[PDB]
C-alpha cells in the first residue's frame, strides 16, 4: 500500500498550490480594491503544511495508490482552497459555505453560495475564477497523468506540456475575444478562465447577463463547444500543422457530440418560437443557441431565467445535462462516448431478442468493443443512477423539498450547477448539511463515480 | 507449352488436371508430398517436392526452361515472392499469381503492373466464384451467365421448362438480339438451325446483348420473381465475400460453423446477420424462416454437408438452392434431383486461367458444360490479306467441326450473328465449341498466317 | 412412468425423445450441458447437469421417486457404478445399464444376475445394430427382420419392385400357396386393410408374419429371394463397423475402409481374416482399386451421416450391387426415399425397441418400434385363465382390439400357429400383434390384464 | 529516429524494448493483439494490430513518415513482401529484413542487392546465436567472443579465477610479447585499464587481439582449456539444429529433441550426428548416453525453465561444462554464482546486429556486451576528418572509451599508432549512451 510515498506527492501539491495564491494576491495589490491579507496568509500556511509533508518523506516508491491519489488531489486541494474564503471578512461567510464554494470552484461545478458578489474585492473574485481554471487543468491532465499510476487502458508526459499549451492558447485566445466584444480586461480574463474550464463561475451575479450582446453570447457558445471537446483530439493541433479538418469528423464520439448539440438546439429554438416566448424571432435563436450549449455541455452559464420558457425546456435541458463533453475534456457528465456506447449496447440487446442465435458485435470506429468494457459502461450507468437517487434521498432527508433536492443532485452530479428545475435554484441559503451532501455529490460527479465508490469496498484493502 | 504449377492442393490440382488433358508438359511443386502422390498417380506429370518459393526448388521444377509460372498456392506472400524469385533468377516467361488479400489488389496497378512485383496476371479464384454466383442471382432462372466483351455480350443458360414452340418462329416474337448457340437434349447437343424441334427438359444457351438480356429473359418463359431474402451457409472466403457483396441489394443471413470465424465475420460486414452454428440443424433453419427464404446457397468446404444441407433446405421449403460441389462425380450424382443449380468452382478458375495459356488472338475463354465444351472471344487482328477471316461473311468461314459463331463486337456496338454480317479488323467474335479439343483450330483460324 | 435417463448423448437422446412422446416424466442427466440444451429446448422434460454417477446428482434427478434408471452413457465403469450407487442409496426400481465391453458380459450371469452389480437388465446397443445388419444380409431382399418368440415367429418387411410383386393379391397368392399373413402394407403414408381378398398396388412396403423356420423358404417361392451375397465392403471401422466385420468375416469375404490410421492399425490385428484399408470412404480411387464394382453390398457405417449417404450413392454409381446406409438423422432418411439407397438402417429401431421392453409391464414381453417409429409390433401374453382375462377365450374378430391393430400370430410353447379370425387364445400363450400407431398401446396393455 | 517494427513476436519484442531505450519513436505491428498488449503496457510506444504486409496497415503504422523498416517476423515471404510493398508504395528509407531460409541468401546478392527484392539489410538472428555458441566452443575458457573486421580482430572476455591470473597487469604483458585490454570489470561498474592495475579474482577481463593469435594468446595466457571432444545439445530447434550441423564436423554431437517428427526430420537433414527423440530432463536418456563422458551440455529449448533445470541436472550427473540459453533476464540473474558455467542470452546477438543499421555509416559493426549497458564498435574513417592525422592516443574519445585495434586493409594493429584513411577502428564504450559522440568524431 505504502501511503508513505503518497504523502510526498500530497505535500508537494500543497506547496504547488501555495505558489498559486500569489496570483490573486497580485490582484489584491494591483487592483486597489479589497483585502488580500488572506491570500498571503494562505500562501504561507499551505507552503508550510505541504513542505511539512514533503520533507519528512522523500521516497519515490513509484493501482490502489493511483486511486487514493486521484481522490487526494481533490479531497485535499478542495479543502485547502477553502482557506481564503475563511480568513477574508469581505464576503464573510460560514465555514461550510466556504467549503461549498471551494469544492464547487475546484471541481468546475460552478454553483455559488455567495449572493451579491458583484461588489466584492477584485481578488476574491479572481480567486474564484482562478480556482475553476486550475481545476480545469486537473480534469484534462488526469486524462493523461493517470496512466502511470492507474489505468484507463487497464480497463507519455510528452503531452503534459503539450496539453497546457492547447489550454493556455485557448484561455488567452478567448480573453482577447471577450475583451474585443468589450468586457473590462479583468472580466474578460476571469470569464475565459470559466468558459474554457467549463466551470460556470462569473463576476456578475447574473453570469452572462451583463450585456445581452449576441457577440459575447455567441462567443461563449463557440469557445464552450471547443473547450467541451476532447483535448487529446485537439492534440492534432500542435503535432504537424493545421491538418485539424479530417480528424474531428473521423472520430465518431465528436461526430455524435455534434448531432446531439444540433438536435438539442433545434428542438429548443423551435419550441421557443411555437410558444411565442420571445418578442423577436432573433432573441429566440440567441437564447436557445446559448442555453442549450451552456447547460448541456456542463457549462452552467445562464443568459436567461426561463421566464416565458415552456417548462418542457429547462427540464429536457437538465436531463441533457447528463451527457456533456467529448470524453477527456473539461465537462463531466456521463461523458458522450458513454451514452453513444450505451445506446449501441441497448440497440443490440433489442436485436438479440428477435434473432437470439445470432452474433451481434458493438461497432464504434472500426474494431468492435470488448465485452469487458460494455460491462464496465453498463455498470457505470447503473452506479450513476444509484448515486443520484441516494444523494437525492440524503437531501430530501436533510430537510430540502423533493423537486429541489432532485434539481440539486442533478446539478452537482454532473457539475452544472444551476437549479434549472422550476426556478428554485439558489444554494446560498439551503440547509447546511445539504451543502456537505452536495459537496460529496460533486466529488462523485468529478471522479466519474467509480474511483470513489471503490474506496469504501472492503476489497480495496489490502 | 510446358507449365510449372506452384501449389497442388485446391486450385493447382484441377489446373494441372485440365492442362494435362491438352498435351502439355506439366511439373507441379508442393509443400507436402501427400497432395503430390495423388496427381502423380493420376495424370502423368512430373512432381517436385519442396517449398515453392526457393530458388533451388524452382530450378528442380525447371524455372529456366518453362514458358509459364502458375504461382497459385494458399499463401499470397509466397506466391508473390515466388514470381519475384522466378523473374530475377530464371527470367521465367509467364508469371500468373493467385492473390487472395483484397488490400493487395487494391493497388492492382501500383503493385504488379509496374514490374515491381513481377506478376504478369493476378488471378483471384474465389472472386470469380462470387461473381459467378452473384450473376446467377441477378438473373433469376439462369444456370450459367458468362459475359465477354467488357460485359457487353452475354452467353446465358436456362433449362427449358414457356418454350415448347417453333424454333425459328419464336425468334421473331417479338423484337430480338439472341440466337441459340447450343441446346443440350440428352448427352450431346444438336445442330441448331431454322428447323429444330424444341424439346422439353433441354439445356439452352442464349447469346444476347448484356443490356437486352434481362429483356430477352423477360419475353422468354417465366421471368422469375426477383430475390429478396437470401441465406448462405459457410462463412469462408467465397461465402463471406458473396455476403459482403450481396448484402446491399439483398437481405442476407449467414450461418458459419466455427465461432471465432463467425464472430470476426460479425464485425467485418455491417449489413448481414451472422449465425454461429451448423448448416445442418433444422432447428436454426426453421427458426430463421428457411421457409420464407428465396435462395439457399451452400458454400462450406465439405462437399457432402453442402449437398445434404441444400436438400434439407429444399425439404423445409426454400424456394431455390445453390450448392457448391467441387467433386465432379457428385455433380453428376445430383442431376435430375432437387438441387436447382450446382456451381463447380473449376469452371470459374480453369476458365479465367485458360485465357492466359492460349495466345493473344483470343482474349476470353470459358469452360462450360462438363468442361468438355468451351466458349471463346476471339479478336481478328488482321487484314483482308494477312488474316484469313476478316472481310468475309459469317456463313462463309470454314469453322471447325461442331463450332458456331454467336456474336460480334465492334467497339461499343454488339451485333448478333446472322449469316450475312462482315468481320472487320479489331472486331471481337464470340463463338462456341461443343468439344474443346477442336480449339487449336479456332486459334489457328484467327491468326494472321503468313500468306507470303 | 417416471424415468431418469443417465446420459443425454448418442442413445439417451433418442431414448428420451421417444419416451417423452408417450406421456411420461423424464429427467435426463448428462456429463456436458450443451447436449442438454437441445432436448431441454425441444421435448419438455427436466434436465440435470452434472456427473451422472454422483449421489447428489441422482438426488437432484430424483433417484428416490423414479421407476426406472436408464443408465446409458459412454463409459461402462460409470454406468455400472451408477446402478450400484443408485441401488444402495435410493433403492431405485428398474435399473437398465448400457455395457459395451465384451469381457464384462463375458460373465454376464456371474457379474450382474447375482445382485453383486445391481443391474436388472444389461443392454448393449451396438450389438443390436450389428445383429440387425447381419440379419439384413443373411436375408437378401429384406428391409427389416424382427423375430419375436425366441426367434420362432418373424415379422419381415420388403419393398415392391418391378419384378416380384405387382399382381392381384388373392389371385397371385395361389401361385406361392401359405402360413404367412400380411400385417400391414404401406402404399403412401398409412396402410390399407389386409384380408383374404385385398388388391396389390405398386411400390408398397409389405410386412409379412410367418414362422421363423418357414420364412426363408417363403422368401424364395414368393418370387423374390435374391442371389446369395459373397463379397462385402464396409466403410467406417467403429464399434458397429468393426463388430459387423468380425461377425461377417466368417461366412463372407470382407474389405473394411476406416479413416483414422491408429484405428486402422489396431483394427488390423483385432480382426484376423479381414483386410483393413486406411483411407476415406469417399475417394473413388480406393473403391475402384478394390473392385467396388464386384462388391455385393456396400455398408456405410461412419459417424458422419452425410458422408455415409453420399459415399453409398457413389458406391452405387461405380456399381456396387446393393447399398446399406446408416442414417441417424430422420430428416435425411426421408430425404433419401425413392432413390438409390436400397436399405436405410436407423440404429434407433434397434435400441428403442429393446428398451421399450422394460417400460411396458410384464403382459408385453417383446416390443419392436417399426415404421417411422410411429408404429409398433408387440408380443403380448394373455397372462390369465379362462375366467379372469378378457383376452383369453374370445375370437380375434370378436375381441375389441384398439383402433388400427392387427393380430399376426400365436405361439404355444415350441409350436407356431398363425392368426386367423377364429383362433382360440389359451392360457400362457403368446400373441404377436401390430399397431400402426403406437398411441393405442396402453389400450392393448390393459386389454391383456386380469 | 522513428522506426516501424514488423512483428511483436520473439525478436521484434526485445528489439522494441531496446530501441525504446534510446529515445526513439517506435510503432510496432503484429498479427495478434495479445502479444501487443504486453509491450503496449510496458514500453510506451504506438502499436498497430493487423497483417504486417498490407498497405493499409503499413499506412496506419506510419510507413510514410518512417526512417526504418525493421521487418522481423517468423515468415520470410511476408518480410520480403513487406519490404517490397513499403518500398513501392511509401518509399520507406531503411529496410532491414529477417531472413531465416538458407536457400534465399544462397543467392543473397542476386536476390537482395538488386531492386528486385528491396531489402537494404538482411539480419538472421538465430545464425548469430549459433555463431556465438560455436565461437564460445572453439575458444575454450571464453565468456564471450565477438569478432569485428571480417573475423580479423577479436574482442574476447574471460573471468579471473583463484588460479589463472593474479599478477601485475602490464607486467604479465611483457611476457607474452600483440594485444591490449579494452576493459576490466570488477563489480558492477568497470575500472580504469592502464599499465599498473592489480588483478583481483572474479574480474571480467576484455582482450582485443588479432583473430589469428587469439587462440595463441589464450594459450600463453595460461588458460586454453583442453579441446572439446564430445558435445550434447538439447532442443532441435533452429539454433540447436544449426549449431549441430556446424559442430558435427569437428566434434561428436548427440542431439536430444522432444518432438518426434522434428527429430525424425532432423535425422535425415543432417548426416553424422545422432538424433535422440526425448526429453532434456530424464536421467534415463542422459546416463544411458553417457552424460558423464560429455564435455559440454548445451541447452537450447525455448522453455527457459527446462533449459536451466536440465543443465543443472546434467552438471549433477557430471557433464564437464554446461551452456544454457536463458532469454528471461530475471532468470539469468537468478542463476549467477551457481552451477551454470555460461549463460547465453540470445539478445546479445540480435540487438547487436540490428544496432549496426540504426547507427550511421561511419559505424559498420556494433556489438552489445556487458548487461547490454556497454557497447563495442568498428568505425571506418586528411582535411575533412578529425581522426586521420592523429595517433590513437591523440584523438579525444568520449568519457570511458578505449580504442582497441586498427584494421588497414588486411593488417591488424593493436597507445602510439597512427589512424589512416579507409581504416577500421575497433573500440570499446563502457557506457553506450556516449555512442553518438563517437559517431560525430568519425564523421567527415
Ligand atoms: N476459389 C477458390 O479458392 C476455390 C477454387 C476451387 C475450389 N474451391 C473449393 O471451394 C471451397 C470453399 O472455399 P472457401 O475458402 O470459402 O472455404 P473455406 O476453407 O473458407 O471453408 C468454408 C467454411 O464453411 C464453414 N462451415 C459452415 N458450416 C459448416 C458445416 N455445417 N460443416 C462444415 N463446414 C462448415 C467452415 O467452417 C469454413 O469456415 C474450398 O474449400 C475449395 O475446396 C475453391
Ligand atoms: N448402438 C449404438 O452405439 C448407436 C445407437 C444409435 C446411434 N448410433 C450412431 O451410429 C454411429 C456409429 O457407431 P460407432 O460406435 O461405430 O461410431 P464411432 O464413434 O466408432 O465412429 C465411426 C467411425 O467411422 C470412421 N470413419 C471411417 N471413414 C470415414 C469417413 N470417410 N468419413 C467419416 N468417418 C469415417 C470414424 O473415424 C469413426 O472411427 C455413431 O456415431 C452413433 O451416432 C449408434
Ligand atoms: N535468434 C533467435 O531466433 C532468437 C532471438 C531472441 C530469442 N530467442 C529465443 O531462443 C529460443 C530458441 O530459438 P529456436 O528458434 O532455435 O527455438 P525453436 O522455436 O526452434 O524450439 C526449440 C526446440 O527444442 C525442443 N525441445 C527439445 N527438448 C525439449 C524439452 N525437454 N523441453 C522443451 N522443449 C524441448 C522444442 O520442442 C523445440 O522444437 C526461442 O524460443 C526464442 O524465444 C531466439
Ligand atoms: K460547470
Amino acid at each position: 500500500m505504502q501511503f508513505r510515498s503518497i504523502i510526498r506527492i500530497v505535500g508537494l501539491l500543497l506547496a504547488l498550490f501555495s505558489v498559486t495564491m500569489l496570483a490573486p494576491a497580485l490582484v489584491a495589490l494591483l487592483y486597489r480594491d479589497g483585502a488580500g491579507v488572506p491570500f498571503v496568509t494562505t500562501f504561507f500556511v499551505l507552503l508550510f503544511c505541504g513542505a511539512m509533508c514533503w520533507f519528512p518523506n522523500r521516497r519515490h516508491k513509484h493501482s490502489r495508490d493511483g486511486f487514493l491519489i486521484v481522490v487526494l488531489f481533490w479531497t485535499v486541494l478542495g479543502s485547502a482552497g477553502s482557506l481564503p474564503f475563511l480568513i477574508a471578512d469581505n464576503p464573510n461567510i460560514s465555514v461550510t459555505d466556504a467549503f461549498f464554494e471551494s469544492f464547487s470552484a475546484l471541481t468546475t461545478t460552478g454553483a455559488t453560495v455567495i449572493v451579491g458578489l458583484d461588489e466584492l474585492p477584485k481578488a476574491i473574485l479572481f480567486y474564484r475564477q482562478f480556482l475553476q481554471w486550475f481545476g480545469g487543468m486537473g480534469i484534462i491532465v488526469l486524462a493523461v497523468a493517470i496512466l502511470p499510476v492507474l489505468g484507463i487502458g487497464g480497463m507519455i508526459a510528452e503531452t503534459a506540456k503539450a496539453l497546457w499549451y492547447i489550454y493556455l492558447s485557448l484561455t488567452i485566445a478567448c480573453a482577447v475575444a471577450f475583451w474585443l466584444a468589450g468586457m473590462t480586461p479583468f472580466d474578460a480574463i476571469s470569464h475565459s478562465f470559466s468558459t474554457i474550464a467549463i466551470g460556470g463561475f462569473s463576476t456578475h451575479d447574473a453570469s452572462m447577463g451583463y450585456f445581452d450582446s449576441y457577440a459575447i453570447n455567441l462567443i461563449t457558445v463557440v469557445f464552450l463547444l471547443i473547450s467541451a471537446c476532447n483535448f487529446t483530439l485537439h492534440f492534432a493541433a500542435f503535432a504537424s500543422g493545421g491538418v485539424h479538418p479530417k480528424y474531428y469528423w473521423k472520430d465518431p464520439e465528436f461526430r455524435a457530440f455534434i448531432f446531439i448539440q444540433v438536435l438539442l438546439f433545434l428542438v429548443c429554438f423551435l419550441l421557443l418560437l411555437k410558444h411565442h416566448s420571445y418578442t423577436s424571432p432573433y432573441d429566440a435563436f440567441d437564447q436557445a443557441l446559448f442555453q442549450t450549449v451552456s447547460i448541456s455541455t456542463t457549462a452552467g452559464f445562464t443568459t436567461t431565467g426561463f421566464a416565458d420558457w415552456p417548462l418542457f425546456l429547462p427540464v429536457l435541458l437538465l436531463f441533457s445535462s447528463f451527457i456533456g463533453g467529448c470524453a477527456g475534456s473539461t465537462g463531466g457528465g456521463m461523458k458522450v462516448i458513454r451514452i453513444l456506447l450505451l445506446t449501441l449496447q441497448g440497440a443490440r440487446e433489442l436485436k438479440r431478442l428477435v434473432h437470439p442465435r445470432a452474433v451481434y458485435t458493438i461497432k464504434v470506429g472500426g474494431s468492435a468493443l470488448p465485452q469487458r468494457v460494455v460491462d464496465a459502461v453498463w455498470g457505470f450507468f447503473s452506479a450513476y443512477a444509484l448515486v443520484f437517487v441516494v444523494c437525492m434521498l440524503g437531501l430530501i432527508a436533510t430537510g430540502m423539498d423533493e423537486l429541489s433536492a432532485f434539481s440539486a443532485v442533478a446539478a452537482t452530479l454532473n457539475n452544472l450547477g444551476p437549479g434549472l428545475g422550476e426556478v428554485a435554484l439558489h444554494f446560498g441559503d439551503v440547509n447546511d448539511k445539504a451543502k456537505w451532501v452536495l459537496i460529496v455529490s460533486m466529488l462523485f460527479g468529478r471522479l466519474e463515480i467509480f474511483t470513489l465508490l471503490i474506496l469504501l469496498t472492503p476489497t480495496f484493502w489490502r | 507449352m510446358k507449365i510449372i504449377i506452384l501449389g497442388a492442393g485446391q486450385v493447382g490440382g484441377t489446373l494441372a488436371e485440365n492442362l494435362v488433358g491438352e498435351n502439355n508438359d506439366i511439373t507441379i511443386v508442393d509443400n507436402n508430398a501427400d497432395r503430390l502422390r495423388e496427381l502423380q498417380d493420376k495424370y502423368d506429370l512430373r512432381v517436385v517436392n519442396g517449398h515453392a518459393s526457393h530458388p533451388d526448388v524452382l530450378h528442380e521444377a525447371g524455372a529456366q526452361d518453362a514458358d509459364m509460372l502458375v504461382a497459385v498456392t494458399n499463401t499470397d506472400e509466397t506466391n508473390m515472392a515466388a514470381c519475384q524469385v522466378a523473374f530475377t533468377l530464371f527470367n521465367t516467361p509467364n508469371r500468373v499469381a493467385r492473390i487472395r488479400s483484397p488490400e493487395y489488389l487494391a493497388e492492382k496497378e501500383a503493385l504488379f503492373k509496374s514490374g515491381a512485383i513481377p506478376v504478369d496476371h493476378l488471378i483471384a479464384p474465389e472472386e470469380l466464384v462470387t461473381s459467378y454466383i452473384e450473376r446467377l442471382i441477378q438473373y433469376p432462372g439462369a444456370l450459367q451467365v458468362v459475359s465477354f466483351a467488357e460485359q457487353k455480350v452475354s452467353l446465358v443458360a436456362v433449362k427449358a421448362y414457356g418454350p415448347l414452340v417453333g424454333n425459328a418462329l419464336s425468334a421473331l416474337r417479338e423484337h430480338i438480339d439472341t440466337r441459340v448457340a447450343a441446346i443440350f437434349r440428352q448427352g450431346r447437343p444438336i445442330r441448331p438451325q431454322g428447323t429444330t424441334i424444341i424439346e422439353a427438359d433441354d439445356e439452352v444457351f442464349f447469346v444476347a446483348a448484356s443490356n437486352h438480356i434481362r429483356s430477352v429473359m423477360s419475353e422468354l418463359q417465366r421471368l422469375e420473381k426477383p430475390y429478396r431474402r437470401i441465406m448462405i451457409v459457410g462463412g469462408g472466403n467465397i461465402g463471406a465475400s458473396l455476403a459482403k457483396r450481396l448484402e446491399q441489394t439483398y437481405s442476407v443471413k449467414l450461418i458459419e460453423r466455427d465461432y471465432q470465424r463467425a464472430e470476426k465475420l460479425s464485425e467485418q460486414l455491417e449489413n448481414t446477420i451472422v449465425f454461429c452454428g451448423d448448416a445442418a440443424d433444422q432447428e436454426l433453419l426453421t427458426e430463421e424462416n428457411i421457409d420464407q427464404v428465396d435462395v439457399f446457397i451452400a458454400l462450406t468446404n465439405e462437399d457432402e454437408t453442402n449437398i445434404m444441407s441444400a436438400m434439407l433446405a429444399k425439404r423445409m421449403g426454400a424456394k431455390k438452392v445453390m450448392v457448391l460441389i467441387q467433386r465432379g462425380a457428385y455433380v453428376d450424382l445430383v442431376q435430375g434431383g432437387v438441387i436447382d443449380v450446382a456451381i463447380s468452382p473449376q469452371q470459374a478458375t480453369i476458365s479465367a486461367l485458360l485465357t492466359h495459356v492460349r495466345r493473344a488472338d483470343i482474349v476470353n475463354v470459358s469452360s462450360l458444360r462438363r468442361g468438355a465444351a468451351e466458349a471463346i472471344e476471339a479478336v481478328a487482328h488482321g487484314d483482308e490479306t494477312t488474316s484469313k477471316v476478316v472481310g468475309r461473311a459469317i456463313g462463309d468461314i470454314k469453322l471447325p467441326p461442331g463450332t458456331t459463331i454467336g456474336a460480334v463486337v465492334r467497339g461499343e456496338e454488339v451485333l448478333i450473328a446472322h449469316d450475312r454480317t462482315v468481320i472487320e479488323q479489331d472486331d471481337h467474335v464470340v463463338m462456341f465449341l461443343v468439344d474443346k479439343k477442336y480449339v487449336p483450330d479456332v486459334e489457328a483460324l484467327f491468326q494472321p498466317s503468313p500468306f507470303f
